[PDB]
């Protein structure tokens, strides 16, 4: 018997790769490499390694995987995108009609992993306008 | 004649040839902070030419509706090579800016637009009990445009252009400094806008020292066969331009 | 029987190498080069009793190439099973493995006016 | 010169010689893909198009 870090800890932007992600044995000096997780890409300036340290720790993380981004919404003619948090993988944004238009088309759209890449899950509706009674 | 004019900054020239004037925002031209005037004590970076030039934001298209457009200025100039560089890596900047608004047309295009450099353009919600975000007042070198009617969203600005998001009326706008282009006569604006401020300098991230509107009041009108494509070009050259503590750089 | 089949601009009906067609015969036109036909519309006509065939209105149009092969990114779903792309259509990319997202960068494509798609740029990094 | 799917030749001459040109435009809703134009080329006193006419494409 001797000594070893933890398993290293879940990350939401990447994920170990083979064969690390099934070890448990990781002495000091044991260094493991990532992958990002769908939704992220690799920031390259950056490593996607951790090194297992003396005091039993993994090394300090690094932004080595960042947000995968979606495209610009666009704009909707007579009405409004509301984008609330960004438009990173997961966010979500709403639409809206101003006065004297009605909204026909979906009311929200989420940033989603879309086979290599991310996508907005709907299309930007339509605001038309309204008519009053005769 | 004097409806040509020649504006020089570091490496960039603008040329017009139906200049109307150059508007000094209140009769005061950008000048650098002095001894008397300061408050931080390390000493200041001036690139000068480096920053102190013009950048050009992506046009707008003059069609026969649209109600207007504006940028939030400190911003907007965020990714503009070493001015951006040099907001990023300091607390503290300051400048003075020369805005100019281009839109040419033909002798048989009609339309007026205000062009105004707003200080302190601080907005309202469209819903009376919320409040707005970052991405509803500024949108980079992106034009933010006004509505044509009241709009109706949480966390975004009352941009009906009546209003100028602001609360006020719209005609009174020419309170701030002002031009106008009227196709009849001109093609370019200038606005000579120096720091204003209640402080000496502050962080180009987190105020907006001044807002930059385009109102067509006279709609942009002209008869068939003729070209229906206008653009407007903003061009932003920022002037005395000093920055001071650097540290490491904002990660927005 | 009927005679020729109507004409239809920007497509061409499957005649099958003969000039005369019995009563219920059904012709269908395909697109021609550079038109994708329209979704929601008749692609076909039925010869008639009386010897008269059945009205058809144009049904095709424009629309750019499939968007070419990235190595960084490839088309989501539903776009990368799509081949109508008429202009104003924008699709969206995800990083192929290996990649990772730019996130200042856009990862959507505009179907131009000239029937181009716009300017690529590195929305996926190694 | 050749002719090409969806799209003319504007204005076609009967006879073409030395680095005359010939114009080609597509039709209604078709895309032009290539040269607006050739040319006569005149080598070992033999002519030949200075390459593809251009594509028109849906």
């Amino acid at each position: 018997c001797n000594r070893s870090c933890e398993v290293p800890t879940r990350l939401n932007s990447a994920s170990l790769k083979q064969p690390y992600i099934t070890q448990n044995y990781f002495p000091v000096g044991t260094v493991v490499e990532y992958e990002c997780r769908p939704g992220y890409r690799r920031e390259p300036s950056l490593s996607p390694k951790l090194t297992c340290l003396q005091n039993l720790k993994w090394s300090t993380a690094v932004e080595f995987c960042k947000k995968k981004s979606c495209p610009n919404p666009g704009e909707i003619r007579n009405g409004q995108i509301d984008v609330p948090g960004g438009i990173l993988f997961g966010a979500t944004i709403s639409f809206s009609c101003n006065t004297g238009y009605k909204l026909f088309g979906s009311t929200s759209s989420f940033c989603l992993i879309s086979g290599s890449s991310v996508q907005w899950s709907d299309p930007l509706p339509e605001c038309r306008e309204i008519y009053c009674p005769a | 004649s004097d409806r040509v004019r020649s504006i020089t900054l570091g490496n960039s020239t603008i040329t017009t040839q139906e200049c109307a004037n150059v508007v000094v925002a209140y009769g005061r031209w950008p000048e650098y902070l002095s001894d008397k005037e300061a408050t931080a004590e390390d000493q200041p970076t001036q690139p000068d030419v480096a920053t102190c030039r013009f950048y050009t934001l992506e046009s707008v298209t003059w069609e026969k509706d649209s109600p207007g457009w504006w940028w939030k200025f400190p911003d907007a100039l965020k990714d503009m090579g070493l001015f951006g560089q040099n907001m990023y890596y300091h607390y503290l900047g300051r400048a003075g800016y020369t805005i100019h608004v281009q839109c040419n047309a033909s002798k048989f295009h009609q339309g007026c637009l205000l062009v105004v450099c707003v200080p302190e353009a601080e907005m309202g919600c469209s819903d009376v009990g919320g409040t707005v975000n970052e991405h509803a007042i500024s949108e980079g070198e992106i034009a933010k445009k006004f509505s044509a009617t009241a709009t109706n969203g949480a966390h975004t600005v009352q941009s009906i252009v009546t209003n100028a998001g602001m609360g006020v009326g719209v005609g009174n706008l020419t309170i701030y400094p002002h031009q106008w282009v009227n196709l009849r006569t001109n093609n370019s604006a200038t606005i000579v806008m120096p720091y204003i401020n209640s402080v000496p300098m502050d962080n180009m991230f987190r105020h907006h020292n001044f807002t930059l509107m385009i109102i067509p009041f006279v709609s942009l009108d002209y008869s068939s066969d003729a070209s229906t494509y206008v653009p407007i070009t903003v061009t932003v050259a920022p002037m005395c331009a000093e920055y001071n503590g650097l540290r490491l750089a904002t990660s927005l | 029987d009927c005679g020729l089949p109507p004409d239809v601009p920007n497509a061409q009906p499957a005649l099958e190498g003969r000039t005369s067609f019995p009563e219920d015969t059904v012709i269908t036109y395909k697109c021609e080069e550079s038109f994708v036909k329209i979704p929601g519309e008749k692609d076909s006509v039925i010869c008639l009793k009386g010897s008269q065939w059945s009205d058809i209105e144009e049904f095709c149009n424009r629309s750019c190439e499939v968007p070419t092969r990235l190595n960084s990114a490839s088309l989501k779903q539903p776009y990368i099973t799509q081949n109508y792309f008429p202009v104003g259509t924008v699709v969206e990319y995800e990083c192929r493995p290996g990649y990772r997202r730019e996130p200042s960068l856009s990862p959507k494509l505009t179907c131009l006016q000239n029937l181009k798609w716009s300017t690529a740029v590195e929305f996926c990094k190694k | 010169p050749p002719q090409i799917d969806n799209g003319i030749i504007q204005g076609e001459r009967d006879h073409y010689g030395y680095r005359q040109s010939v114009t080609y435009a597509c039709n209604k809703g078709f895309t032009m893909i290539g040269e607006h134009s050739i040319y006569c080329t005149v080598n070992n006193d033999e002519g030949e198009w200075s390459g593809p006419p251009p594509e028109c494409r849906g």
